[PDB]
RNA sequence: UCGGUACGGUUUGUGUAGGAUAGGUGGGAGACUGUGAAACCUCGACGCCAGUUGGGGCGGAGUCGUUGUUGAAAUACCAC
RNA sequence: GGAGCUUGACUGCGAGACUUACAAGUCAAGCAGGGACGAAAGUCGGGAUUAGUGAUCCGGCACCCCCGAGUGGAAGGGGUG
RNA sequence: CGCGGGGUGGAGCAGCCUGGUAGCUCGUCGGGCUCAUAACCCGAAGGUCGUCGGUUCAAAUCCGGCCCCCGCAACCA
């Protein structure tokens, strides 16, 4: 079925692996195809998530953005809300801002708090419970530079974390940008999966990998090529 | 039940002694500040 | 005739709480009907409460998660 | 016999002796490096002392980076523990 | 030294690959019936699932370090 989906199946060949370049040039001949959404890179690794050591994860600076409105209000107090303000932050408070956001308005997208008063902004996390707001040190929203890491909301810092069964999920963006544009975005964030490979990661490490999105299918992708995205 | 355990140094991992504990006594390994010839002074030495 | 291996399609998954949305991860409100929607039939598939159903037979345009859980939360839908 | 802190149960050496068919065995002042204890003098190269052990060959592991069968490497070898 | 499994109630053994309950057998206790708990019958005690940590909301199960047995193939100058 699905007489949409079977036009861009009818277009992208299975025994092929194509470039970087070609990647993002159906990806637009996807989201051209279908309703636009993002762009999903899934990398296949070859280490073991169930040893501990193995265990990837990091984060990315896409130099083209990721395609986020990144709202964000700063829970602090003294001039790290002060720093956060001139860094770019439109919804700047104190514990007055914990009453501004719980009663209405609750439409924003990180919390980035002091360690000194995770107890107060800690009750908002009832009424941002499903959406994940809460201030997390686990997503680099808990730490003592409450302000620039503002600025990594604002660029695009795309949280990585490999699954159980050797798994990279991944976004470079919305399917809005230009195909060589797309690639300077995926070359910068491959080369930052290179980074974080541990020593005993045995075999091939960057085994799979594929590029999709949320509406279209996935394009076969060949792992050689990790320097000559320009 | 005495084995012979070698004592590495904790920065240039050289097996610089070797020696004798026991296994039931002291379960765990050693630790000792002993010379090490490479660094030129006393470093601190664990088992392997 | 019974496998092993490389690869594709199909399908599978039920503590309690609770959508009956019932494997992990990702993001996902538009994929969703001539690719002929829903009702209705029942050649079947399985079994642990309601079949999640690969039945391909009947239709004449939804087979929507923000509510109200499985960490809980989607699991319509798509990559893996 | 008791107590406090410690790792000298050191590395580079060693004049001069004991014992002795040979191979072995044993003792050693003092010098330097880096240390422990002590206010200092000093003392410490396992244990009051003498048993608790096994030549060579052949290999193993760790380090040094000496040789590297035309050359550059590697294999293999060599030294030190 | 490599590999190739195993430890769970007093003894024995599943569950482990694939994550949500600790069960079965024998032994014991108590009760019943009986010449005889020989048998048969019912209830209960007996467990940090070898110990440390680690990963997950949650681990007997999965990872790693440790003790502890059992095999095999060497090494054995
Ligand atoms: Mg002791
Ligand atoms: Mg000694
Ligand atoms: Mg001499
Ligand atoms: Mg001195
Ligand atoms: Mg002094
Ligand atoms: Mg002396
Ligand atoms: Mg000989
Ligand atoms: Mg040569
Ligand atoms: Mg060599
Ligand atoms: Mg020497
Ligand atoms: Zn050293």
């Amino acid at each position: 079925t699905s007489k949409a989906y079977r036009a861009a199946a009818a277009k992208v060949d299975r025994t092929n692996l194509y470039t970087p370049l070609q990647a993002a040039k159906l990806a637009k001949e996807t989201s051209s195809t279908k309703q636009d959404a993002t762009v999903e890179v899934a990398i296949r690794l070859g280490v073991d998530p169930r040893k501990a050591d193995q265990m990837v994860r990091g984060t990315v600076n896409l130099p083209h953005g990721t395609g986020k409105t990144a709202r964000v209000a700063v829970f602090a107090v003294g001039e790290k809300a002060d720093a956060a303000v001139a860094a770019g932050a439109d919804v700047v408070g104190s514990d007055d801002l914990i009453e501004r956001i719980q009663g209405g308005w609750l439409e924003f997208d990180a919390a980035i708090a002091t360690p000194d008063q995770m107890a107060k902004v800690g009750r908002i996390a009832r009424v941002l419970g499903p959406r994940g707001l809460m201030p997390n040190p686990k997503t680099g929203t808990v730490t003592a530079d409450v302000a620039k890491a503002v600025a990594d909301i604002k660029g695009g810092k795309i949280n990585f974390r490999v699954d159980k069964q050797a798994n990279l999920h991944f976004v470079i963006g919305k399917a809005s940008f230009d195909e060589k544009l797309l690639a300077e975005n995926y070359g910068a964030a491959i080369d930052e999966v290179l980074r974080l490979k541990p020593s005993s990661s045995k075999g091939r490490y960057l085994k799979k990998i594929t590029v999709s999105t949320t509406t279209g299918p996935g394009i076969p992708v060949d792992p050689s090529i990790t320097r000559n995205f320009a | 039940v005495r084995p012979k355990i070698t004592l590495a140094c904790e920065v240039c991992k050289h097996r610089n002694y070797i020696t004798k504990k026991n296994r039931r006594n002291d379960p765990d390994r050693l630790e000792l500040k002993k010379f090490c010839p490479n660094c030129g002074k006393h470093q601190a030495h664990r088992e392997t």
